[PDB]
């Protein structure tokens, strides 16, 4: 299973609003 | 004889408690070595390119004294620019109270650019908070203050600016901070043109600009509708071109206020604690 799981991972390898609320955030003081 | 060493020594001891006459700038690396005929050996202060360094007082013709700006640092002996360029000489010769020390004042203005142009409401706010949290802070330390003239214009017909912000009211300003950074006491300037680091490049005030990033252009977007974005929009992503690791010293890129300010709080006690070495009091 695990073997599937690399199988599928060998080739398988939010800032933005967080900014957006953090500098509403620093506007609304 | 051996005496003169003492004599210098003696006189390093009472320079060590002795006011700053002058800060400089250096443009030229330099380390120390047995050749440069030091009078006190080993006590030598090397300095890297653009390294600041204070001047107490002209211990001789050869070697000033005086102390690099950093921590752990102690009083020596800087060397003279006539020294350094006999140096210079005598190299290329064996090859077969320009020059190497700008005038800086003793305690360098800082200007907090960003994230965009000054003078709206927004970007206001956003300063003048910070400028509220440096002063209740820095209480009885920081000496924030206004300028009304544009420092970066500070650099036969005689130079005039076309502009209203007349040079010589800017050479004005210019003293007035020397004579506010004599006093030791810590400057942040809240310059209003200064919507760049850049335009303070050609200063001598050698300011400690300060970044509020804001790396999404959209974010700030949305804050100036929240409340002439265009222009803000250019502005705040030329000021997201800029190298962090030289135009800024410090990047406020965090939201809240506490943090931020937890971290702009620390580097100016960490500036502090490099102007004010315990040997000088």
């Amino acid at each position: 299973v695990l073997s599937g799981e690399f199988t599928k991972e060998r080739e398988k390898a939010q800032q933005l609003e967080e900014d957006l609320r953090g500098y509403m955030s620093w506007i609304t003081q | 004889r051996r005496e003169a060493e003492r004599q210098a020594q003696a006189q390093l001891e009472k320079a060590k408690t002795k006011p700053v006459a002058f800060a400089v700038r250096t443009n030229v690396r330099y380390s120390a070595a047995q050749e440069d005929d030091v009078p006190v050996p080993g006590m030598a202060i090397s300095f890297e390119a653009k390294d600041f360094l204070h001047v107490k007082e002209k211990f001789n013709n050869d070697w000033w004294i005086g102390r690099l700006v950093k921590e752990g640092c102690e009083i020596g002996f800087i060397p003279s620019p006539v020294k350094l360029e006999n140096m210079r000489l005598q190299h290329e010769q064996r090859a077969k109270f320009t020059p190497p020390y700008d005038v800086v004042p003793s305690m360098r203005p800082v200007v907090l650019v960003g994230p965009s142009l000054k003078g709206y409401e927004v970007t206001d706010m956003m300063q003048k908070a910070l400028f509220d949290f440096l002063k209740h802070r820095f209480e009885g330390r920081i000496s924030i203050t206004r300028v009304t003239a544009d420092i970066s214009l500070a650099k036969a017909i005689i130079e005039r600016s076309n502009t209203r912000s007349s040079l010589a009211e800017v050479q004005s300003e210019i003293e007035r901070i020397f004579e506010l950074a004599r006093t030791l006491q810590l400057v942040v300037l809240d310059a209003d043109t200064i919507n760049h680091p850049a335009q303070l490049s050609k200063t001598s005030l050698a300011p400690i600009i300060v970044y509020v990033k804001i790396s999404s252009p959209k974010v700030l977007q949305r804050l100036i509708k929240s409340r002439h974005l265009n222009v803000q929009m250019v502005a705040a992503d030329k000021l997201a071109q800029c190298p962090p690791q030289e135009s800024f010293d410090v990047i406020l890129d965090e939201n809240q206020l506490e943090d931020a300010c937890e971290h702009l709080a620390d580097y100016l006690e960490a500036y502090w604690k490099a102007t004010h070495p315990p040997s000088s009091n």
